[PDB]
């Protein structure tokens, strides 16, 4: 009983420090998941700013097609 | 059709400091 | 060795308790963990169907400098 | 105090345990957390290539936009 | 050459909820 | 204006099996 609860003690103390440390390295990973979320964001709006120009591309290279087509059919008709 | 360009540089440009902060907490890990 | 071993039976239930909410937290931080895995996914398929209509538009673009240059030419044929 | 401190040790048998397999989890929510920010960067450098590939189209449609008015005005004047 | 520009809309789209979410959960911790 | 264009194929391929690992580890979770 007396060095035997003593054992328990020293369990309790490893434990209370391994829980310690726990509750820190989840604080860590916990800024970084968050940081993870922020950039997520950053990227998924550049992938929308960049469709946005790309949207435009697609739109001035199909009215190029009608500018030269048209070239290119007066010149057929002399 | 700056518009939509500086906006992407600006994406880009911010979208690299996280990426190069994210990567040193996760060592600090 | 009376309220002695009451000691080591707080720090316990304080213990249990801590890793009640740790057990909880873990949890949460696991389906976001998922959802970020999923968005990941979405971001990288609009990323590939992008590329895929960007693909196309250098394209366009390169039959176009062709037309173009065939019609120069032509011009300076007479 | 007999099998008192018996059920004081059975708790923390049992937390142990439980400390034990959380030791784990947060191995594996780390490797993957891990994954997670390697996979962000390769994205961001696709987004930075394919934006890099985006600004040359605008430039291509650019000139060809000047290529085609030229051809334009002059078959204009004769 | 809807094909790919419907597929974008559709991925962008779902890929702003995702995000709506996923920030909301992470609140919540 | 391979270039930019082979970077990529380079980029989504590399980027298409992290995700289909990261998927696979948060599974064995």
């Amino acid at each position: 009983i007396e060095d035997k609860i003593e054992e328990i003690l020293s369990k309790i103390y490893h434990i209370e420090n391994e829980i310690a440390r726990i509750k820190k390295l989840i604080g860590e990973a916990r800024q970084l998941l968050s940081g993870i979320v922020q950039q997520q964001n950053n990227l998924l709006r550049a992938i929308e700013a960049q469709q946005h120009l790309l949207q435009l591309t697609v739109w001035g290279i199909k009215q190029l097609q009608a500018r030269i087509l048209a070239v290119e059919r007066y010149l057929k008709d002399q | 059709x700056n518009n939509y360009t500086s906006l992407i540089h600006s994406l880009i440009e911010e979208s690299q400091n996280q990426q190069e902060k994210n990567e040193q907490e996760l060592l600090e890990l």
